[PDB]
DNA sequence: CCTTGGCGGTTAAAACGCGGGGGACAGCGCGTACGTGCGTTTAAGCGGTGCTAGAGCTGTCTACGACCAATTGAGCGGCCTCGGCACCGGGATTCTGA
DNA sequence: TCAGAATCCCGGTGCCGAGGCCGCTCAATTGGTCGTAGACAGCTCTAGCACCGCTTAAACGCACGTACGCGCTGTCCCCCGCGTTTTAACCGCCAAGG
């Protein structure tokens, strides 16, 4: 909640929020680095390794197109 | 009587009739139009709620929740194409291990 | 307003003693209208390409062919033509 | 420096939900800079809809339109 | 005289980067499409359709093999492998 | 069999336009697959429009509306 | 008597606009001053991506823009790519492109 | 039959960055192409909007607001500057 | 209007063989990054109490757009017009490989 | 070094496609009437935000070991570059009739 109100904070001064509003926010937000992570993943054991590494999460994003 | 009642469905056509003409598609619609889309949607609810049903059952509860919802729409081909981009809130994942990880 | 009623009447239907919770009646919820949203607007699509003012179901069986896969859109065109057959006779 | 916030522990259990058997030791500060552009993304545009709907709260409905605009929808909070 | 192995490979890339025609061949891209057109009997085309699909295949071919690449080079290897394919297909969305 | 007409040479072609090196053997029986489900989708598509517009001739504002449907936007066919 | 494109110091015909929008099924009423508005936005793009591709015929010595103009044009640009980060130019090839570890 | 095109005003507009420069064939039925998309993009953007805050007219402000959702970076800045001169210079 | 279909000639193109270098692959010793484990510290959630910003629901009324008649000039088209550019040629310059 | 295969450069030929000029539909502008959309004025009240004491869920520093990421070696699997042979991609003239 902090951290949302923090970059909140630089569009627009004294806002305020819904709860389920930030509740939404955390979902996507899990969602979206679980699908990362279930990608990265596969990267990794592409590259026949074990430990995960930082080329390839950006590998899965270059590849996703973001 | 009702519409819904003649044509033998159980959603409400004439709400999806207003719908059509209020949502700016179309100058006209035809008579059929909403019958036929309830239908669509009565079956798609019913298949939903059917594999939701059974998900229920295969873990001895009575109350279907979003987790079953979530393993019956992703354990079946086609609606996983359908709702590929949706994201279920309290919903989870489905479990899987890769074989390169097990002892 | 919303389907909440309507979908526990289809419910009782498939499963007669089970119930179903706040939350996932949301979800059917959001679920029905997405999928209204996508038939109706490819349907508008579909009847500006050629020029026609109104939204027939023969619209509506175009726009379902090309949304729903192959198993799933024979039989929502079985029902639905089931359907308007009934509606008329 | 709220950024911070987001734990090494928590970023872990995202791993273990995703799958991941060991992590390396950068995974957390790579995560934390794609979180927050993520976020700010969504942000900005939830914003720019209340601003334009003359509201002062950001209701949920904002977020679920920025998701959507975005491409991913979220059933629930409707 | 010969070139080096590899060496003529880059000329091709140069070469083939710089240029803009098409790569696949008319009369067989046309009679794979009547051929699995075949939905509905006894169809006709017009030609800017065909026309139409020999470069939205192309693009989408070399869309894909551009990511083929990259997996290989991130695999720490020069050769494609089918391999490559199916992980950048699966991590595409496909 | 008109899928084998799609030889070789244009597959290594197309790879090389990519800017692919060296090339395995068991690419192109890959490659052949992709390119007939990608038609296979796309054709679908046109003949459907063509069926609902009561046409024979299959139009090339059909093909880019099929390609519109699935993400693509093709330009310079109208 | 004035057009309307004249009236605001436009290029694109602000009445055709007019004419799409309410022919177009999008709302009951439009504005008056959204045509204007939006023939400004689309004046503005059209110069923004022509500037680029005179620039790119500038560059390959050439007195007509192709499509491989266009397409430099909007890949060379990255707020241009972004916005066309979708879209498929017929004609337009690729960019040049190898990797460092491919040549010696 | 006569139908609706959008070469002369491009060319028209070329006219003005490019004094001598000429434009293909192909490359006018790109720009036509990329006209028309940005203004379905932009329309329906807007027409989406109408309908959250029920309301029958679409008007400059919600337009504005579709091209600042809709356009990345300066490039939305610029064509805000630009749509609010034009609209400033028509009422006058 | 123009798509499918036909016969015919040219030659660009794909397929087939071969030499042998490129790199894909299994295997090994090694260093330390990340884990399992575990004490001490931070501060995440509860619940309770309280204020009020700002969302929400009644009423005005006139500013604004839709619609209609009459006028007429802006945009799509047809038809010559002509020069930007590809094509082809003779030649000097770059670059690779042993 | 230096053969020799690619490539760039200066120059002539001539055509086909980018364009100017002339015609004329239709559609853009203006004057004018009318209904009502929604900006504005006004009254109501509830989730959000703030402060506080509290329990305890949880993060984090540190110890220390072996899993595993990595550089290096030998070697053989296969792919590239080039030459030879077979052939159908392409261009052209012509026709029926969808």
């Amino acid at each position: 909640q902090r951290l949302v109100r923090e970059i909140a904070q630089d569009f627009k001064t004294d806002l305020r929020f819904q709860s389920s509003a930030v509740m939404a926010l955390q979902e996507a937000s899990e969602a979206y680095l679980v699908a990362l992570f279930e990608d990265t993943n596969l990267c990794a054991i592409h590259a026949k390794r074990v430990t995960i590494m930082p080329k390839d999460i950006q590998l899965a994003r270059r590849i996703r197109g973001e | 009587k009702t519409r819904s009642s003649r044509a033998g469905l159980q959603f409400p056509v004439g709400r999806v009739h207003r719908l059509l003409r209020k949502g700016n598609y179309a100058e006209r619609v035809g008579a059929g139009a909403p019958v036929y889309l309830a239908a669509v949607l009565e079956y798609l609810t019913a298949e939903i709620l059917e594999l939701a049903g059974n998900a229920a059952r295969d873990n001895k509860k009575t109350r279907i929740i979003p987790r079953h919802l979530q393993l019956a729409v992703r354990n079946d081909e086609e609606l996983n194409k359908l709702l590929g981009r949706v994201t279920i809130a309290q919903g989870g994942v489905l479990p899987n291990i890769q074989s390169v990880l097990l002892p | 307003e919303s389907y909440a009623i309507y979908v526990y009447k289809v419910l009782k239907q498939v499963h007669p003693d089970t119930g179903i919770s706040s939350k996932a009646m949301s979800i059917m919820n959001s679920f029905v209208n997405d999928v209204f949203e996508r038939i109706a607007g490819e349907a508008s699509r579909l009847a500006h390409y050629n020029k026609r003012s109104t939204i027939t179901s023969r619209e509506i069986q175009t726009a379902v062919r090309l949304l729903l896969p192959g198993e799933l859109a024979k039989h929502a065109v079985s029902e639905g033509t089931k359907a308007v057959t009934k509606y008329t006779s | 420096d709220n950024i911070q916030g987001i734990t090494k522990p928590a970023i872990r259990r995202l791993a273990r939900r995703g799958g991941v058997k060991r992590i390396s030791g950068l995974i957390y500060e790579e995560t934390r800079g794609v979180l927050k552009v993520f976020l700010e993304n969504v942000i900005r545009d939830a914003v720019t809809y209340t601003e334009h709907a003359k509201r002062k709260t950001v209701t949920a409905m904002d977020v679920v339109y920025a998701l959507k605009r975005q491409g991913r929808t979220l059933y629930g909070f409707g | 005289h010969r070139y080096r192995p590899g060496t003529v490979a880059l000329r091709e890339i140069r070469r083939y980067q710089k240029s803009t025609e098409l790569l696949i061949r008319k009369l067989p891209f046309q009679r794979l499409v009547r051929e699995i057109a075949q939905f509905k009997t006894d169809l006709r085309f017009q030609s800017s359709a065909v026309m139409a699909l020999q470069e939205a295949s192309e693009a989408y071919l070399v869309a894909l093999f551009e990511d083929t690449n990259l997996c290989a080079i991130h695999a720490k290897r020069v050769t494609i492998m089918p391999k490559d394919i199916q992980l950048a297909r699966r991590i595409r969305g496909e």
